[PDB]
RNA sequence: AGUAUGAAAAUGAUUAUUUUAUAAGCAAUCAUGAAUAUAUUAUAUUAUAUUAAUGAUGUACCUUUUGUAUAAUGGGUCAGC
RNA sequence: UGCUGACAUGAGUAACGAAAAAAAGGUAUAAACCUUUUCACCUAAAACAUAAGGUUUAACUAUAAAAGUACGGCCCCUAA
RNA sequence: AUCAGGAAAAUUAAUGUAUACCGUAAUGUAGACCGACUCAGGUAUGUAAGUAGAGAAUAUGAAGGUGAAUUAGAUAAU
RNA sequence: AUAUAUUUAUUAAUAUAUUAUCUAUAUUAGUUUAUAUUUUAAUUAUUAUCAUAGUAGAU
């Protein structure tokens, strides 16, 4: 069938994967977001 | 005007990024805002931030209500009394006579 | 199809402006409006006039307006505590602003 | 199917319930405004049916006088504000053309419309009443009304009328007795001065107007002189 | 027509200056499943019991 | 009450911030040149001449003026007249602007009122104010006529994406422009150019049937005859 | 400013 | 994405001079009439500039090739890099 | 098939995306907005009441009203 | 019938209850979400008048909603 | 049933005109109908729309 649709929203999932503290409760997540704080980013996740 | 913006304090980070332009750019948003605002509501002086108003009276030279005398301008040589500050441009607003 | 080089100036200034079909016609069929000496189309009605005369229907045959009595005679304070005011938005301010998309129509020259 | 009627851009069904609407509209008000191909089918529709409703009156057959108001029934919509559209055709609308052989309605041109320049026009009906029960202007008869305003604006200019204008005033005249139509100009003088803002002397506009109508209806054939008619009309050698 | 003072299609939205903008932004009260309470920091008066009400301390 | 048209010094006020209203040989003449030139046109009957000794009244001294094409053109009567940012194209505008080439302004006034063109409401808005215009600068309606008339982009226009099918791209832009007009008259210019017309009719050489027609090509250095 | 003028103005006129 | 200025070109409309509705191809060079414009030594039987009467000659430019007008490559135009 | 910017040609060409509309009046302002009437279309929907989502887009700033018995969440309890 | 069918938090007495916080508009076979578009695509539930039918098929349509950023003519070849 | 006009010191029969043929209870929970009860709440002639032009016979 057609295509272009893959971004179904869905905030539960949205902030589960993508928030703020789906990244700084780990390791990797943490870094994630210091390399965004030295590039000076204003927004570090969802 | 329907904001409510009077009642937050909102987009911090905006609005402090508008309100700290950088000195060298400030000719830009003093065109729009000239260009912007009727002839008997604007004044030919550049407008002035805090660092730099005059905020003591050994600052302000002239106290309003002290006679002055004019000169190098249309009312050369006439004698009139500062009626009060700018407090915007960092100068006085003289008598009828000015 | 596809063009194969870019067409001169030459080229489509007479292909446009050449042909006499593509040409706007002068209009020479025009004449007085018998009930006003002003210019109107031939074969055709005035519309200053045709106006007019619906002007005079529409006053001589308007409807009443109807005027609740409940609220006719309701006093300026109640009419204050009942219906309140608000805020229009931009799409019904703009709306209400009419005479900034619509336009009357023009009057003709007086022929003599 | 084809070189019978318009066909607008319309399905059948479509077009023939849009003639329905328009000829009922027409019936219901005396004038109405629409594009020009538009005014020209409802004006073949609403004569047929003025014909039908002036024939149920005059026959004595009971079978045709029956078939002929079904058939007018058929070709309306009763319902809403034209719920009595019957009674008003066979009491008010079809007694105004007892004498008239056909041509009960007119189609007069307008400039086309700014938006997209579609031709515009007036569907009217001829002869329709200009007073109502209180002696009070209704709607319909744009011609008379066009014609004594020309009829004022050549008084006012002090020129003579045109004779397009008294040949419109002898076709009017036709189907009116004298009287009648004095009133009605007498009627639309007064309403029509009013609006332009002129004077309006009860006297000097029932001379202007008894002249006037004297000239119509009068037997006059001098009607100044042609041509020398550079041509002459010998028989053959 | 959407708007009666615009006749033809110029780029304007049904609604809005702009389709797209940033979603980093914090959320709020309206926004969430039905299971998503952010609150308001105006209520820690009591106990919530053990069925679903609330007593008030 | 009190309204801007009534308001003098107001009006005083936009001339100030404006140029007064005044025509071109009383704007850009000095007093002297300008006596000169407005006697010479009247001697010779509404125009300039080359070569015409000219009185000045009031005293005994005579002048010759000499002036340039330019300065010819530029000094007879005329009105300048501009319209605001109009929405539509300049191809869209070319084809009425072409039928109101040279036309009398009523004349064009009455096209533009009879047209079919969404334009043409704004071009006799246009040309109404050239009339009044010249009213005011104290020309007759009657005497004006469309000497040139053409049109512009106004600028800015804006450009928008279109998207096609099947990834496929567009750009639509959205044109603005402006119509700008110079009405002349016909008692001064028209009168003008016939005269130069009629003074070229009248240098033109004639056609003699064994005319002396050159003998082109080089000598050669030697008698061909 | 104007607004300063213009208000000492109005109250200059109502005393 | 500073301010001011901006007769920079591409591009559009209009006007003026000139040629053009029996004539056929890189639109140019030379030969040669004619119209117009300017010229404070045109004394003129003058000079210069603009302009498809008419005649002759003339197979865009780079790249890459033994070799290209080639129907082999690259280029809508101009400004900046 | 250099990069960016401006402007051209195609060209005022193709298109304007399933569709029923007509008068009178608001308004001598209207095909496009509002009202009334006529006509149609969806009707185990193009209706009503909701979940998720979303530049509040709504009948708006004077703005979406809960102790619970048909109130959801919150809270107790746990599955993956 | 076999295809053998979730986990987890215990009663009477005596006092006690001033009842917190958040959602609530409209859209929601869509112009108000996912599709670069006011995109004929994708998108979860319940009710879904009556007549007729075995039926939630098919015809109608009572209420409701709607009739659309293109219009008016003409209807050649195709 | 309303509105204009009377047959006595609201109003009866006419001239007509306008509007309507509804609602509400019972028959064990809900929806439909069916019949009782309540109410003035009707049965003949033409017409139209929709169903591929709804359908078939002509023209
Ligand atoms: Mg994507
Ligand atoms: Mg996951
Ligand atoms: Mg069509
Ligand atoms: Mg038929
Ligand atoms: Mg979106
Ligand atoms: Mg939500
Ligand atoms: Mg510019
Ligand atoms: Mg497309
Ligand atoms: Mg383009
Ligand atoms: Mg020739
Ligand atoms: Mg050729
Ligand atoms: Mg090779
Ligand atoms: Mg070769
Ligand atoms: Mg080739
Ligand atoms: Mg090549
Ligand atoms: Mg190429
Ligand atoms: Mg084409
Ligand atoms: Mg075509
Ligand atoms: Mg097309
Ligand atoms: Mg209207
Ligand atoms: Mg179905
Ligand atoms: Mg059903
Ligand atoms: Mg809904
Ligand atoms: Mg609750
Ligand atoms: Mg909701
Ligand atoms: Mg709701
Ligand atoms: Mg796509
Ligand atoms: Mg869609
Ligand atoms: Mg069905
Ligand atoms: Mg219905
Ligand atoms: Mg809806
Ligand atoms: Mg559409
Ligand atoms: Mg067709
Ligand atoms: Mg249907
Ligand atoms: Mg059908």
């Amino acid at each position: 069938k057609s295509r272009g649709n893959t971004y179904q929203p869905s905030t539960l999932k949205r902030k589960r994967t993508f928030g703020f503290l789906a990244r700084a409760k780990s390791k990797q997540g943490s870094k994630i977001l210091k390399r965004r704080k030295l590039k000076g980013r204003w927004f570090l996740s969802h | 005007s329907g904001s409510y913006q009077h009642l937050s304090n909102v987009g911090s980070r905006v609005m402090k990024r508008l309100g700290n332009r950088p000195k060298n750019f400030l000719p830009h948003s003093e065109k729009f805002i000239k260009k912007s605002t009727p002839e008997f509501m604007k004044s030919d002086l550049k407008e002035v931030d805090e660092k730099t108003s005059f905020k003591s009276e050994k600052e302000w030279k002239f106290i309003p209500g002290d006679r002055v005398v004019v000169m190098s301008g249309a009312s050369k040589g006439n004698i009139a009394v500062i009626k009060s500050f700018d407090k915007r441009t960092n100068s006085f607003i003289l008598d009828e006579n000015g | 199809a596809v063009p194969k080089k870019k067409v001169s100036h030459q080229k489509k200034r007479q292909k446009l402006y050449g042909p006499g079909k593509k040409q706007l016609k002068m209009i020479h069929h025009l004449n007085k409006c018998p009930s006003c000496g002003h210019y109107k189309r031939a074969n055709t009605l005035c519309m200053y006039c045709v106006g007019q005369i619906s002007h005079i229907w529409k006053t001589h045959t308007a409807k009443e307006e109807i005027k609740p009595r409940q609220e006719e005679e309701l006093s300026e304070l109640d009419q204050r505590v009942l219906y309140p005011g608000r805020r229009d938005t931009k799409y019904t301010k703009d709306l209400k602003d009419k005479d900034n998309y619509l336009e009357r129509r023009v009057r003709t020259l007086k022929k003599d | 199917t084809v070189g019978i009627a318009r066909k607008l851009s319309r399905d059948k069904a479509h077009r023939d319930a849009l003639l329905k609407n328009l000829a009922c509209q027409l019936f219901q008000h005396e004038s109405i405004v629409s594009t020009h191909a538009k005014c020209k089918e409802a004006s073949r529709v609403a004569e047929r049916i003025i014909t039908w409703t002036k024939r149920a009156i005059t026959t004595s057959n009971s079978v045709a006088q029956a078939e002929l108001k079904s058939q007018i029934q058929s070709q309306l919509f009763l319902a809403g504000d034209n719920r009595k559209l019957m009674k008003r055709l066979f009491s008010e609308i079809a007694p105004r053309y007892l004498e008239r052989p056909g041509g009960y309605t007119r189609v007069l041109r307008l400039e086309p419309r700014a938006n997209d320049s579609a031709p515009q026009s007036v569907l009217e009906l001829v002869d329709s009443p200009v007073m109502s029960e209180s002696h009070t202007v209704n709607r319909g008869n744009l011609k008379m009304w066009l014609l004594v305003k020309s009829v004022i604006n050549d008084d006012a200019n002090q020129l003579p009328h045109n004779p397009l204008t008294l040949q419109n005033l002898h076709k009017v005249a036709k189907f009116k007795a004298e009287a009648q139509l004095h009133g009605e100009i007498m009627l639309i003088k007064q309403v029509l001065l009013k609006e332009m803002s002129l004077p309006y002397d009860e006297a000097l506009e029932n001379e202007r107007t008894q002249a006037l109508l004297k000239e119509v209806y009068s037997s006059s054939l001098p009607k100044k002189t042609k041509k020398p008619s550079s041509y002459v009309m010998v028989p053959r050698p | 027509l959407t708007r009666p003072w615009k006749k033809y299609r110029d780029g304007e939205l049904f609604y809005g200056l702009s389709k797209v903008g940033n979603k980093r932004v914090p959320l709020t009260t309206k926004q969430g499943n039905k299971t998503m309470y952010k609150g308001t920091r105006a209520s820690g008066i009591g106990r919530h019991t053990k069925f679903g009400g609330y007593v008030i301390n | 009450s009190i309204t801007i048209e009534n308001d003098k010094l107001l009006q005083q006020h936009i001339i100030s911030l404006q140029q007064p209203e005044q025509l071109a040989s009383q704007s850009l003449l000095s007093p002297l040149k300008r006596e000169i030139y407005e006697a010479n046109c009247k001697i010779n009957g509404g125009f300039y001449k080359k070569d015409t000794i000219v009185k000045l009244p009031n005293s005994s001294e005579r002048y010759k003026l000499k002036l340039t094409k330019r300065e010819i053109e530029v000094l007879e009567p005329s009105v300048y007249a501009q319209s605001y940012r109009i929405k539509s194209s300049m191809k869209k505008a070319t084809l009425l602007l072409r039928l109101l080439g040279g036309l009398d302004v009523m004349k064009a006034i009455s096209q533009c009122h009879f047209s079919n063109k969404k334009i043409a409401r704004e071009v006799a808005e246009l040309l109404q104010k050239g009339v009044k215009d010249g009213q005011k600068l104290g020309l007759k309606p009657e005497d004006l006529y469309i000497s040139q008339i053409w049109t512009g982009s106004d600028g800015f226009w804006r450009k928008r994406v279109e998207f096609k099918a099947r990834t496929r791209i567009g750009i639509i832009s959205h044109p603005y422009i402006h119509v700008r007009c110079i009405l002349r008259t016909k008692s001064v210019t028209k009168r003008r150019l016939a005269y130069e017309a009629h003074l070229k009719e009248q240098k033109r050489a004639p056609w003699v049937q064994l005319g002396d027609k050159p003998i082109r090509g080089v000598t050669g250095g030697v008698y061909k005859w | 400013d104007f607004m300063s003028w213009f208000k000492r103005k109005k109250q200059e006129e109502h005393q």
